[PDB]
């Protein structure tokens, strides 16, 4: 029974402990990499104390789904890195690691003598990954921010809102979730690919602001080209018409409908029963539907409001019209499509029982992602790693953890 | 020599192109494949000035910089033969075709990799190559709706707003570049490529923050952030909006600097904020807590510019950022210090174009913008010659409409 994993044998020394770092290494762990989190019991990941918790009971450090969902498949060793004997342990691990990633305050790894200069000598194959809000030098290099702050700073939030209203953003700390982790992962993989040739690791460094702007080009490009700020457009579109969010029957129920050409508009008319109003010259062309968008939306919503959105979505899709119910998290969890795709995965955990996780959004035809173990507790693998991978004697292990260098 | 040894075919449109751009940015030989009708991204804005022609789409120019361009009609037997020869010499094919289309033309993965076992084929689609939604059309809005992501961009019963720059597409493309690189790495070692299937609906489900766990663990449906006083809240100021994270959880050490900022600036009623009730999430999300916070803070913010609040809030060690517009972005002194903005003369347009720059830095690899995005069929001739076609065979292909070469 031979399972093939794309990153078989890859070892990750993972000091990262909030934000995008752990999201990136979650993906590596699903590809067969051995991701070993370094987590001090004195300095636990703050998400461990963040809701949601199993049954809303936030006791201890192993009940948060905020923490758990980003940490499946990982091993966890409890190292106190400001204890001298802990450095020697990290050195042994770095000597065996393909990837070293961290979020410590600028200059901290250097203070521990674990910067790139020293890591390159411990292991010239090691790839050394760091990130910052917006770069480690320059006038704003000491500034502080979270994902929601970067949504704002990168230009996304100003263009995520209704025209004439306060902007909203995504409602989430979005830059942390995909923008930053995918660029981190691509940089890691690029370094791994180059290392197949050169035999050398190298540094990979990310400014989170620059990764975010790179996926939101229109705001700055339109201003640079045309000297005018490109405003937000609500749930409209610059080309599609009609294009919007419309009420259907039930509590906070909406359907998204997006029409891109006259054939799709004829199909929407067909599904609507070909009401005479929709035959007006004012809606005959994409250009006129854009011009008359406000009236068009009112007339569409008057009709959708009488319909069940699941039935209407199905009828529109079967007519070739892009449509989709505006799903809440329960509807996404229960979706036939995501479940048939195997996106959602349930994993057993010794304290919270069976709970919901998901694989990364990649279906590999030969080396598929795997979901094997729930998020680890602090120090769950300390003895296993120290003894099995890092070569410490039983006596040395118990000495390291009786003196509470490791827990 | 960086990624120059990798050949990437990129058959993408409005959906798909950022993934091949990431390969191009590290120096890969990337060939954008269009039909003779032209990449549809050429026909969507925003635009360079008042131009609306095939080279005027700022998105087209951005996502397809660093690529050569060919035009092939895969509806033509001869075109399918040229495409097969191109794939025989490719490390990677990225495409966003409708599920089933290439298979129906006799261009399945098995056919494309028959004499190229290492070929990686990455498919970027709204719903995946398989499953009950695979037959059906999707767009940025409707994927966002179906994934759960769109619903989070509002509160209470308010309709949600869209994220800019087609984030359904961008999230899939970023994960598709990652999956492509992982499969390429695996192919370097095994001699075997595979199919990499990345669906927008799954990629966006990666961006639900903790909404899925709120349902699984607590039976709660969440929507967007923005109504927890001082925690990921947006506030009007004299010339726009700012984003604030003054506290999360019960983290009073975050809050105290914020109170000191208010005191130092002489803000009316600042003492209202100097109270441990603000350390409680339940109070911060209460109607009176949120309203009182906004009353006190916005009396101050409305009198000050984005730039002033950014400067002074960060001086006090509070996570404040501007809701930057395009003008703010081009003027940002940190991005200027970092040399982020890349300006490249465009001969087709007869003007300089400014683009976002590098999302990451490497010790040994160099990011680059690469060449201006191709005109339709700009490199059809030179690329087919590269695959062993002579002039006469190529002239045959043009005259029969199997490929299109520019003037």
């Amino acid at each position: 029974n031979s399972v093939e994993r794309a990153l078989e044998g890859i070892v990750v020394c993972d000091f990262s402990w909030v934000g995008a770092g752990p999201i990136a290494t979650s993906v590596l762990a699903q590809c067969g990499a051995d991701v070993i989190r370094i987590e001090s019991v004195k300095r636990p990941d703050t998400l461990r104390r963040g809701e949601p918790f199993k049954d809303g009971i936030g006791t201890g450090l192993d009940r948060s789904g905020y923490f758990a969902a980003r940490n499946a498949n990982k091993r966890d060793i409890a190292l106190d890195m400001n204890h001298p004997s802990a450095r020697e342990v990290a050195v042994r691990l770095i000597a065996k690691s393909d990837i070293v990633i961290n979020n410590f305050r600028v200059g901290q790894m250097e203070k521990w003598k674990l910067g790139w200069d020293e890591v390159q000598k411990i292991n010239p194959r090691a790839i050394y990954v760091t990130m910052s809000m917006q770069g480690t030098d320059g006038p704003h290099s000491r500034y502080m921010g979270y994902g929601v702050n970067l949504n704002a700073l990168c230009g996304l939030t100003a263009r995520a809102g209704f025209a004439g209203a306060p902007p909203f953003g995504t409602g989430t700390n979005y830059t942390d979730h995909v923008m930053v982790p995918t660029h981190t992962l691509f940089g890691i993989m690029a370094a791994l690919l180059e290392r197949e040739v050169t035999g050398r690791g190298q540094t990979v460094s990310l400014s989170q602001l620059e990764s975010a702007i790179s996926m939101t080009p229109s705001a700055p490009m339109a201003f640079a080209a045309n000297g005018e700020v490109l405003g937000p457009q609500g749930y409209g579109d610059a080309e599609a018409a009609p294009h919007g969010v419309y009420t259907t029957l039930g509590y906070r129920k909406w359907i998204a409908i997006a029409v891109f050409d006259d054939a799709q508009w004829a199909a929407l008319r067909r599904v609507m029963g070909n009401p005479p109003w929709a035959e007006d010259d004012g809606f005959a062309s994409a250009e006129m539907r854009r011009r008359n968008a406000a009236e068009l939306d009112e007339r569409i919503e008057a009709w959708t409001a009488t319909q069940y959105g699941d039935w209407l979505m199905a009828e529109l899709l079967k007519a070739g019209v892009p449509a989709g119910e505006v799903r809440d998290a329960r509807e996404a969890i229960e979706d036939e499509h995501l479940r048939r795709r195997g996106f959602w995965a349930y994993l057993d955990h010794p304290e919270v029982g069976v709970t919901l996780y998901n694989r990364a959004p990649i279906v590999f035809s030969r080396t598929p992602l795997e979901m094997k173990t729930a998020a680890p507790s602090i120090g769950q693998h300390t003895r296993e790693v120290l003894g099995g991978m890092l070569g410490y004697s039983h006596d040395e292990i118990e000495n390291l953890v009786s003196h509470e260098v490791l827990v | 020599q960086d990624f120059s040894r990798f050949r990437v075919l990129d058959m993408t449109g409005e959906l798909g192109p950022y993934a091949a751009k990431m390969f191009a940015g590290l120096g890969a030989d990337v060939i954008h494949v269009e039909s003779p009708a032209g990449d549809p991204l050429r026909r969507v804005g925003p635009w360079f000035g008042d131009r609306r022609d095939a080279q005027a789409s700022l998105q087209y120019l951005y996502y397809n910089a660093g690529k050569r361009g060919i035009a092939v009609d895969l509806e033509h037997e001869a075109g399918r033969t040229a495409f097969r020869r191109l794939c025989d010499g490719a490390d990677l094919l990225i495409e966003s075709c409708r599920p089933g289309w290439l298979d129906g033309l006799g261009l399945s993965y098995e056919v494309l990799s028959r004499d190229n076992a290492r070929l990686v084929q990455t498919s970027i689609t709204p719903f995946g190559r398989t499953g009950p939604l695979a037959p059906y059309p999707g767009s940025d809005l409707t994927c966002s709706a179906l994934s759960g992501f769109l619903y989070l961009a509002g509160v209470d019963g308010d309709k949600p707003v869209r994220a800019p720059d087609n984030q359904a597409y961008r999230m899939a493309e970023a994960y598709a570049a990652v999956g492509s690189a992982i499969a390429l790495f695996s192919a370097q070692r095994s001699g075997r490529g595979q199919v990499v299937d990345v669906a927008c609906i799954e990629a966006q489900a990666m961006a639900l923050e903790n909404a899925a766990q709120f349902w699984d663990l607590e039976g709660k449906i969440r929507r967007g952030r923005g109504r927890e006083a001082g925690s990921a809240t947006l506030h009007p100021c004299a010339d726009g909006f700012i984003a604030l994270v003054a506290i999360m959880g019960r983290n009073k050490p975050m809050w105290t600097p914020f109170v000191r900022w208010m005191e130092a600036e002489g803000v009316e009623e600042w003492q209202v904020l100097d109270d441990d009730k603000w350390i409680d999430y339940a109070y911060r999300t209460s109607e009176e807590g949120y309203a009182t916070f906004c009353r006190v803070f916005e009396r101050y913010t409305r009198t000050r510019s984005k730039a002033y609040l950014y400067e002074i809030g960060q001086r006090f060690n509070v996570a404040v950022t501007p809701v930057s517009d395009g003008r703010d972005l081009l003027a940002n002194p940190q991005l200027a210090h970092r040399g982020f903005w890349q300006t490249q003369f465009n001969d087709t347009l007869g003007a300089n174009v400014t683009y976002p720059g590098a999302p990451y830095e490497f010790g040994e690899m160099q990011w680059r913008l690469g060449r201006n995005a191709p005109r339709l069929g700009e490199h059809t001739r030179e690329v087919l010659a590269g695959c062993g076609y002579s002039a006469s065979e190529i002239d045959n292909l043009v005259r029969e409409g199997a490929v299109y070469a520019e003037q």
